[PDB]
């Protein structure tokens, strides 16, 4: 995984790839990794996929239950607080590498949290195996006050630097910007410049090709 | 009345009746007699039978060897009670390799007893009991009853007609603490105390009970004919 | 302490009887009644709503009938709320006997093991026992169709008719008159609505007052099938048999 | 890491570098090491970031508790809550903190609690990895009773040569100034102590 | 342990399993029956680590038994089968797994048909025309793929079996010391005194 | 009714009639006072010499929590015993954890929490006593009194026991006369007069009396008990004073 | 009846115990009052030393509860401190859980629900309280949050608590009418002090000196009491107008 | 003593018009040791479809499982579960175990019966789920079956060409795996008919 | 110490009444007028917010919530019960079935689950039962619309239209007659303010009623945008404003 969070004028911006692995091989080409933890909270997750969604989703579901209780809109610090006091008591075993990021009654905030535990706080972050290829843009790229279509360009073009340099990362660019004062606006493959060449040929075959021995209707009624 | 169901009820003047029942058990129980010098220690006692055929309940335990004591009311809580001092006594040699002050030996049987005081579901202990030791400051006597208290004392008696032994003894005061250095002296003054409790019987071989603890003596237990010697 | 505020629920009276499954029992004795008949070819269930209001939703309610699993069913008398707590058990019973053997639970073991929970607040942890008296209707390849009843009591017997809640003394008196062994499930049908109708407690049986339910071997070749009926087939077979 | 305490006339200076490394690529090169637990007592983090923000967060929390009930916590009481957990759960941490505070009765205070969760009071300071190069010049150049522009420059020079030797501290030195007047924030970016 | 063996055929289902115990360099043992009957019509071999093997087969046929009082009834091969491989899909997650591997032969008297099931110590059920545990398999299988049919009597059953046995003594390097073979069918269990 | 029965229980005026019932039993129990002075406090009660054979000095009822807290309490003398055993637990926890000796004050609550638990629920019984404690902490000298309620506050002097309104009465003038303070020489022997004063209200048996004192320039801020020389001019200022 | 003497219904849908920990609320004889200011929340109550044996600056009904909140409580004092010790713990609680400062408001309905499970689960009996919370909200400013032995809480523009508590709502009520608004429209927290005290005087009836009075004032980011010669300041620019 | 490739066996799962197929093959081994040819992988409760592989004892007790969860669920809602929600089940439920893992890769396919549309997931042992438009793949011969439909897959096929394609995807990535084949099974599914084909291929 | 009440409070008396739940109802009867109204698109339910003072911010005490975006609740009784079974009601939406299947639950298993709490209130040892009873209206995408009533036995029902509480008889009657199955949301909203005048006694406003609906999606009340299947809580409240407005063409 690639994902990054950078910080502008009135907001907060994370984006992330799209390519989940198994060792080598490629699993999915285009999964989700910016989890919804509220509605103007998102994380972007890398490391294990299972891991970053599990902790996503409680943590989310706690926080929904908690403003509920409180009849507030739920704030970062909360849910950096919930996610990181969660991943240090399992000491890493939960693989989870979070950004965290949104805007709340105290205004737009960016966190990183590891597996172990610890939590950064910063203008500009990134996480997973294509964190360096991206910081290399972020730390030639990136100035104070940025705009949110300038910021949105940073972030995009960070995914892409681990996109084409990691083999870790690649195909999508999902980016997710939480502005004050509005709803958060998910991009879902907001980038996709990695789209299959036409084929040189179908591979569709005679129909009768493959030797049956048995046929028989299922029955999936009562 | 509607305030001796159980231990944790106060009745409207302040009062724990179920501890004052319990109190009523020592009452019923045969006499025992405590007293000291400053070199020794004594407890005598009345054993009590069911018939001619049966034997007389003991009614003094060892604790350690330099500490012991003589019971009055239910004998189970006596056992339970000096099993304890027993484990105190045993957990300051182990530890500490220290021999329990008596004081505090008194004052671990007071809390022991207190907590059966203050909760649902238990009673009080149905015992009172004469603790005689002799520690790093010399003889000691105590007197434990089950509300808790506990009291240092030269000598005294409880059970039935206690209060004979107890004039006595409060009579005696000047001559028997200073029977120092004479372990025979100090019990005679013991079973002449205990005799001012007796009635329509006396001091038999078999019903007599006399324990001694001093500064060169341990903690040691006579019955039979090793206390035809006083009668 | 708190003992002066038990109400001991499970000991005996002076006469050996249980106050608590006693006074249940009489719970049970005022809810809705409930029929079992229990035929060569499938089993029926049908029972009476407690006095219904024309604003309750009908058609998706369930107060009296209940679905164990595929091949049993029951029908409640006393505290739904109770029942509920019963029936989910029931249910993860079911799940259970059939997750270890590969087969599903035979009517009685399931029958049992319920009984069974029920004794338990009868004996021990101070508890009240639960208001309610079950009608079991269900099928297995040992013994077919069958019929049960448990009550608080954890007490349970099989039948071939049976009523439970209010009113059982004058409905076991017409089932015991009419009821014939080489019955039919259709015939039974009627006798079932033919005794509600004479025992209710209402001016007239109508079919919003009513939940039902067949199990019969009326599905394709071998195997069986729960039907709980809907309002309008209540309404059919109200008026199929003569009483609307 | 590199960071330091040190007492002066007025009360105390906490120092520290910025750099958090997993291996030898700098995860974070503008971090905050000192880190508040209550008004005027501050800690200096080394070691694992995950098991001192743990503990720093901890700590806080029990003197936010004690506060409300006893008033203000002393630094020695700081320091000994600090240890409590270092100590007894010395198995599983990687801590190493430097616990700073400003009393008006003791004024400025120094605590130090290396990996066994021993607790040493002292007039300065060092500790993280950047400390080893640095024990000779500090030892030469510490007086007690300095001003507040003397220690500032102490730290200053210190932690310029620990960054200059250790490859694992580095980027900006930020300081916390604790004295009866508040608490002041300084930060000194490498153009300045680099050429030092 | 190590040979156990099971064939189905028309009528029946035939179990063999090797009677030699060896602990170190001595066979301690050369008459063991490693069986247990669960049921009148449902018979158990199994083979394994030492002590386990019988603790789990007596802990199976005591369940068995009981379920049978209770219900006055006799549980099919299918359900014992199932319920024997939960044990052990149990135990191996536990502290310390049963290191058992177990063959379940029994007639179905609903169906009138004949049942082998292969279970392994990780709780992996097979039903089979034919199985077997451990090295065994190794030879018997490919032996069975060529001479086994469906349609075999009892008889023809066994003599297919002697040619597994005979193969098994020509081949494998322990002495395993003959084998006791038991017949599961329509009138219960029964044991082959010549083999 | 039957709202005596039972502890916890809220009567129709809004009280809970077995911690009255438990005040009683302290109304019951022998006076004990405490003395707030310039830099410390002082504690004293009396010992009801029942028999000729008690052992003098050696019956002990003032008690020392930590090194610098002195309790002393009117009663059930176990409650007051499992009361400072409780004290003794809390001052060691609130030290293990924070390092400096528990203050005053903070302590003061911790028995106070203590005795309000026991009046929450019916399966236990409210404390039989009143207690008098306190010492000298970081911020001066402290003296409190707690009741079977969980009721305590700080005092300028205290009172508890059979002769708790003579007692009192006594205090109050030392409050007047003294506006600016009283030394701790000064109050130990005060409190020797007003234990011989209060004893009036209990005088079939004679008595027994006990001191001790926390004073930062006189005991450097421990808790030491009154003995020898110092008990007997106390002493002997009190007998000049009742006659 | 035994449905008295614990919380049980009784045939009439009544829980006595908590009615009669209602009665408990007003044992000590003592009036609290709180208002909202533009930029504050103060809450003043009656201080009744009777005894001179007391030390008067350890007896008190107000208490800080974290850096933000303060609490007063009409009750008696074990009670009272109950209370305060565990609404302290709370807010560390989830300071520490949740990484902000508890709210007044968050706070109130938790001791709330503390107070409803002690009217549904028997073995544990009512506090004879009610408790007052204050503090300036981060989101909703000037906040006063107020909880029973009943487990009802609810947010008040002002408010008042005691024997006398009718006289000085009705008191409040009536200002409230006339100015229009839901605040006392002050600048500063003295002014907004001396309103509360001035319609405590009106209400009452009586004259206060700084030892009858004890007060306590919210701002953003911290809640403190005053002393007696804060009041003293306080009474004085009162007199002299 | 890799608990995935102890037993063998594979499952892949496709998307056509208005269907989906769901294949497996019949083997469980014990390592190079063939003992059953029998052993289907794929189960269905209503009309979700599961394929599991990896170790047959947790594919039977995850069978087993799932059945005595869709069977409540069916009581208590009162419909049958959908794939979508069942997805999510299967991962709940795997996500549980996190750190004593079922070693499993299961495959969901099926058609949701109020929207129409084709449905296909993927999971890892732990529950991540994989969805997808076009193909899953799970077992010891993944990276063959992934290598297959990548190259022959295109979408939209009808029910009677997917099967074709689905089988060759199947038949030819289990030839080139030492523990996966003897024998085949494809489903083809369709919204109200379910057709259920056995493949003859070679048996070594 | 510690809880020492292991045994039921509520019996079986002689009659074969449960008294703690009777006198429960009664609690429930005494509470103010609440009520439901299903509607062929959607539910409304609604109460009258009666003050303690009129010093109290009734805004700040909420009758009627938000148990899942779907799903709303509202009460006659004793408000506190009410107010932590909202509580445990919206968390056991998320352990029991969230947390599980990825969605929200559907109205009657909910309900389902908050009548297992009010049950085991009635039964478990040392608890007296909820004094409250429980209107909860939602929407799911394989029942549609829904009214559930619920007691302190733990008894549900669905209705079609219901009322309890304090006028509960009259004002169950007057829905009698005004209720069909093709009453659209707009008229269901309309008649809940007729039914509910009679039974209040002082002001009548948009600030002294408290009222809700399920009816559609509300993406604007969402929070983002980017995932078309997520189109926003059908639970909606309706402000002091939405409700003067409609009681002007009353
Ligand atoms: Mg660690
Ligand atoms: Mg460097
Ligand atoms: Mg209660
Ligand atoms: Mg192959
Ligand atoms: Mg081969």
């Amino acid at each position: 995984t690639t994902i990054v969070g950078v910080k502008f004028n009135n907001g907060v911006v994370i984006a992330a790839d799209t390519r989940s692995t198994q060792g080598p091989i490629v699993a999915d080409k285009n999964c989700a990794k910016l989890h919804r933890i509220s509605p103007k909270i998102w994380c972007a997750g890398a490391g294990t996929a299972a891991d970053t969604e599990a902790v996503t989703q409680l943590i989310g579901s706690n926080i929904e239950l908690h403003s509920l209780y409180t009849s507030r809109e739920p704030r970062v610090v909360s849910a950096l607080q919930m996610l990181k006091q969660h991943l240090f008591k399992y000491q890493g075993h939960i693989g989870a590498y979070l950004i965290v990021a949104g805007v709340d009654p105290t205004g737009s905030h960016l966190f990183s949290i590891h597996a172990d535990g610890s939590t950064d706080v910063g203008y500009y972050l990134s996480l997973g195996s294509g964190s360096l290829a991206a910081m290399a843009v972020l730390e030639s790229h990136w100035k104070q006050d940025l705009t949110k279509e300038e910021a949105i360009k940073l972030a995009s073009d960070a995914i892409q630097a681990g996109i084409w340099n990691d083999l870790g990362s690649g195909s999508n660019v999902d980016v997710c910007v939480m502005e004050i004062g509005k709803d958060a606006e998910y991009l879902r493959n907001y980038l996709t410049p990695n789209v299959r060449e036409e084929k040189q040929k179908s591979y569709k075959f005679p129909r009768g090709t493959t030797a049956v021995l048995k046929e028989s209707i299922v029955n999936i009624c009562d | 009345n509607n305030y001796d169901g159980d231990t944790v009820t106060f009745s409207p003047t302040g009062r724990l009746f179920q501890v004052e029942y319990a109190l009523e058990a020592i009452k019923q129980g045969s006499v025992t007699v405590g007293l000291r010098s400053n070199t020794h220690a004594v407890l005598v006692a009345l054993k009590r039978n069911a018939d001619e055929l049966s034997s007389y309940q003991k009614k003094i335990i060892k604790c350690d060897e330099h500490m012991g004591l003589s019971l009055a009311g239910l004998a189970p809580d006596a056992r339970v009670l000096s099993n304890y001092l027993r484990q105190q006594c045993n957990y300051s040699s182990l530890v500490f390799n220290r021999k329990l002050a008596v004081e505090r030996a008194g004052h671990l049987l007071c809390d022991k007893a207190q907590k059966n005081t203050q909760s649902y579901g238990g009673r009080p202990y149905g015992v009172g009991l004469l603790i005689i030791g002799y520690d790093k400051s010399g003889a000691h006597l105590l007197e434990f009853q089950p509300s808790g208290n506990v009291t240092e004392l030269y000598g005294t008696a409880i059970g039935a007609r206690s209060q004979g032994a107890k004039t006595y003894l409060e009579r005696t005061l000047d001559t028997f603490i200073k029977i120092d250095g004479n372990p025979d002296e100090l019990i005679k003054a013991g079973v002449e105390a205990i005799s001012q409790s007796l009635r329509d019987e006396s001091l038999t071989v078999d019903n007599l009970s006399i324990a001694i603890v001093g500064k060169d003596t341990p903690f040691t237990i006579y019955d039979g004919e090793a206390v035809a010697k006083y009668i | 302490g708190s003992r002066r505020y038990d109400s001991r629920t499970t000991i005996f009276s002076p006469e050996g009887r249980l106050y608590q499954v006693e006074y249940a029992l009489e719970s049970i004795s005022h809810a809705g009644t409930a029929i079992g008949i229990m035929a060569s070819d499938g089993i029926v269930l049908a029972a009476e709503r407690k006095v219904t209001s024309t604003l309750l939703e009908q058609d998706t309610s369930t107060e009296k009938l209940y679905k164990l699993n595929d091949k049993i069913a029951v029908a409640v008398a006393g505290l739904t709320a109770d029942a509920e707590i019963l029936i989910n058990t029931a249910r993860i019973h079911a799940q259970n006997y059939l997750k270890t053997y590969n087969e599903d639970i035979p009517v009685e073991i399931l029958v049992r093991r319920l009984s069974d929970i029920k004794q338990g607040y009868t004996q021990h942890g101070g508890l009240r026992p639960f208001g309610v008296s079950f009608i079991y209707a269900g099928y297995d390849d040992r013994y077919g169709y069958q019929l049960y009843t448990s009550n608080p009591s954890g007490n349970y017997t099989g039948w071939k008719a049976i009523s439970v809640g209010a009113n059982t003394s004058a409905a076991q008196t017409l089932l015991q008159m009419d009821y014939k062994d080489d019955m039919k499930v259709d015939d039974a049908i009627e006798l079932a609505l033919k005794t509600l109708s004479k025992t209710t407690d209402s001016s007239a049986l109508t079919y919003d007052r009513l939940e039902f339910a067949t199990i019969r071997k009326g599905a394709n070749d071998g195997e069986v099938y729960q039907k709980i009926f809907k309002p309008q087939e209540i309404k059919d077979i109200l008026v199929k048999t003569g009483i609307t | 890491t590199s960071i330091m305490a040190v007492t002066f006339k007025d009360g105390v200076i906490l120092g520290a570098d910025s750099r958090t490394t997993t291996g030898a690529y700098i995860a974070n090169r503008v971090t905050d090491k000192l880190t508040r637990v209550h008004d005027k007592i501050w800690c200096c983090r080394s070691g694992s970031a995950a098991d001192t923000q743990a503990i720093a967060d901890i700590v806080q929390y029990h003197l936010e508790l004690y506060t409300s009930q006893y008033g203000t916590p002393s630094t020695e009481t700081a320091a000994s809550v600090f240890k409590e957990l270092c100590y007894e759960n010395k198995d599983n941490l990687t801590a190493g903190i430097i616990v700073a505070g400003y009393d008006d009765k003791n004024k400025g205070e120094v605590y130090t609690i290396p990996l066994g969760g021993s607790v040493h009071k002292l007039p300065y300071a060092i500790a993280g990895s950047g400390s080893t190069f640095i024990y000779g010049y500090c030892d030469k150049n510490f007086r007690e009773n300095m001003s507040k522009e003397e220690t500032v420059d102490f730290i200053k020079h210190s932690l310029s040569q620990a960054i200059k030797w250790d490859g694992s501290s580095g980027g900006v030195i930020r300081m916390v100034v604790l004295t009866a007047a508040g608490v002041e924030r300084l930060i000194f970016y490498p153009d300045e102590y680099e050429q030092l | 342990m190590d040979i156990i063996l099971g064939i189905r055929v028309q009528d029946s289902v035939i179990l063999a399993s090797s009677k030699a115990v060896t602990r170190g360099i001595s066979v301690l043992k050369d008459s063991d029956d490693k069986t247990r009957q669960l049921s009148p019509h449902t018979l158990m071999s199994f083979a394994g680590e030492a002590g386990d093997t019988v603790q789990f087969a007596e802990y199976i046929q005591a369940n068995i038994q009981l379920y049978s009082i209770r219900e006055d009834y006799e549980l099919s091969p299918q359900a014992v089968s199932s319920f024997v491989r939960q044990e052990l899909a149990k135990s191996i997650r536990s502290r310390r797994p049963y290191q058992v591997n177990v063959l379940i032969g029994g007639y179905d008297k609903k169906k009138n048909k004949p049942e082998l099931y292969q279970i392994d110590y990780l709780g992996t059920k097979v039903e089979l025309p034919y199985g077997a545990h451990g090295y065994s398999g190794f030879y018997t299988f490919s032996l069975l793929d060529h001479h086994y049919r469906p349609d075999m009597t009892t008889e023809e059953g066994l003599d297919l079996l002697k040619l597994c046995v005979q193969e098994l003594e020509k081949r494998m390097p322990m002495d395993f010391k003959g084998v006791i073979v038991k017949i599961v069918d329509k009138d219960g269990i029964r044991q082959v005194d010549d083999f | 009714t039957g709202y005596d029965l039972s502890n916890s229980v809220f009567s129709p005026d809004g009280r809970n009639f077995q911690v009255e019932y438990a005040v009683k039993a302290v109304e019951n129990g022998t006076t004990s006072i405490g003395i707030k002075c310039n830099d410390g406090v002082v504690f004293a009660v009396e010992k009801l010499i029942t028999s000729k054979l008690l052992v003098p000095q050696k019956n002990v009822k003032i008690q020392v929590v930590d090194r610098h807290i002195g309790c002393v309490y009117s009663g059930l003398i176990p409650d007051g015993r499992h009361l400072v055993n409780r004290g003794r637990e809390e001052a060691a926890s609130f030290k293990k954890l924070y390092k400096t000796p528990i203050p005053i004050p903070a302590f003061a609550d911790r028995l106070g929490q203590y005795v309000q638990a026991h009046t929450l629920y019916n399966s236990v019984r409210p404390f039989g006593v009143s207690t008098i404690f306190g010492g000298v902490d970081k911020n001066g000298a402290h003296l409190y009194m707690l009741e079977p309620s969980g009721s305590y506050w700080g005092y300028k002097g205290a009172a508890t026991g059979k002769g708790r309104q003579s007692a009192k009465a006594e205090l109050e003038k030392l409050v007047d006369h003294h506006p600016e303070g009283l030394s701790a020489r000064e109050a130990v022997k005060q409190a020797a007069k007003i234990i011989y004063l209060a004893h009036e209200d209990n005088k079939e048996k004679d008595f027994e009396l006990e001191i001790s004192w926390c004073s930062l320039s006189e005991t450097n801020g421990l808790h030491k008990f009154v003995k020898g020389d110092l008990l007997q001019e106390a002493i002997d200022f009190a007998q000049k004073e009742i006659n | 009846g035994y449905d008295r003497h614990i919380t049980i219904f009784s045939p009439e849908g009544r829980l006595y115990q908590v009615e009669y920990a209602f009665k408990a609320t007003n044992q000590t004889n003592i009036n609290s009052l709180a208002v909202r200011g533009k930029d504050c929340t103060v809450v003043i109550s009656q201080k009744k030393v009777p005894d001179k044996l007391l030390d008067p600056t350890t007896v008190s009904y107000i208490f800080c509860i974290s850096r933000t909140i303060g609490m007063v409580v009409n009750g008696p004092i074990p009670d009272a401190r109950n209370a305060a010790l565990r609404a302290k713990a709370e807010a560390a609680e989830f300071r520490y859980k949740y990484g902000y400062d508890m709210p007044c408001d968050v706070l109130a309905k938790r001791m709330a629900n503390l107070s409803q499970i002690y009217t549904q689960r028997a073995y544990m009996r009512p506090l004879g309280v009610i408790l007052t919370f204050v503090s300036v909200d981060e989101e909703l400013g000037p906040s006063i949050y107020k909880t029973d032995p009943a487990g009802y809480y609810v947010g008040y523009k002002a408010t008042a608590t005691g024997p006398k508590q009718q006289e000085i709502t009705t008191n409040l009520e009536n200002h409230f009418k006339k100015s229009k608004i839901d605040h006392i429209n002050e600048e500063s927290w003295e002014k907004v002090v001396e309103f509360a005290i001035t319609h405590m005087i009106d209400a009452l009836g009586t004259e206060f000196s700084k030892n009858d009075l004890e007060v306590g004032v919210a701002t953003k980011d911290k809640f403190f009491t005053l002393s007696a010669e804060n009041i003293e300041e306080r009474l004085v620019a009162i007199a002299e107008q | 003593s890799d608990p995935s490739s102890i037993n063998g066996g594979i499952v892949v799962a496709m998307t056509g018009k208005d269907c989906v197929a769901i294949a497996c093959d019949l083997r469980l081994g014990s390592q190079s040791l063939g003992v059953s040819n029998k052993f289907e992988k794929i189960f269905h409760y209503g009309h979700v479809f599961l394929g599991i592989t990896g170790l047959a004892t947790d594919v039977t007790t995850l069978n087993e499982m799932f059945r005595y969860k869709t069977n409540l669920y069916k009581l208590k809602e009162e419909r049958a579960i959908e794939p979508e929600t069942f997805t999510q089940l299967v991962s709940s439920s795997l996500y549980e175990r996190r750190f004593g893992p079922y070693f499993v890769g299961p495959v969901v396919a099926g058609i949701n019966s109020k929207s129409g549309k084709p449905f296909i997931a993927g999971f890892d042992l732990i529950g991540c789920i994989d969805e997808a438009k076009d193909f899953i793949v799970s077992g010891t011969a993944s990276d063959q079956l992934f290598g297959m439909c990548e190259s022959l897959y295109e979408p939209n096929l009808e029910p009677e060409d997917l099967f074709e394609t689905i089988s060759q995807a199947l038949l030819n990535a289990a030839d080139r795996d030492a523990l996966s084949g003897w024998g085949a099974v494809v489903y083809i599914i369709k919204k109200d008919e379910v057709v259920k084909r056995y493949l003859k291929m070679r048996q070594d | 110490m510690t809880d020492r009440y292991s045994f039921s409070l509520t019996t079986f008396s002689p009659s074969g009444k449960l008294g703690q739940i009777d006198y429960a109802l009664t609690a429930v009867k005494q509470g103010v007028t609440s009520l439901g109204i299903k509607a062929t698109n959607g539910v409304v339910i609604a109460t009258e917010k009666k003050s303690s003072s009129p010093l109290a911010m009734s805004e700040t005490l909420s009758k009627v919530s938000l148990l899942t975006p779907d799903i709303g609740a509202v009460y006659s009784g004793m408000g506190p019960d009410y107010r932590v079974l909202v509580d445990k009601s919206r968390k056991v939406a998320h352990t029991s079935y969230k947390r599980i299947y990825g969605e929200y639950p559907p109205t009657k298993l909910l309900v389902s689950e908050v009548a297992k709490i009010m049950q085991e209130a009635t039964q478990s040892g040392g608890v007296r039962p909820f004094g409250v009873s429980l209107l909860i209206a939602g929407h799911d995408e394989f029942n549609g619309f829904s009214l559930y009533q619920v007691d302190p036995s733990g008894s549900y029902f669905p209705w079609k239209a219901t009322a309890i509480g304090k006028g509960s008889v009259a004002a169950k009657t007057f829905l009698e007659k005004r209720w069909n199955d093709e009453l659209e949301l707009e008229d269901a909203i309309h008649i809940a303010l007729l039914t509910l005048k009679e039974s209040v006694e002082g002001e009548f406003n948009g600030d002294t009623i408290e009222l809700a609906i399920i009816g559609d999606e509300n993406p604007d009340l969402l929070g983002y945008t980017g995932i078309p299947t997520d189109k926003g809580p059908r639970f909606r409240k309706l402000t002091s404003q939405e409700i003067n407005d409609r009681l002007e063409a009353l």
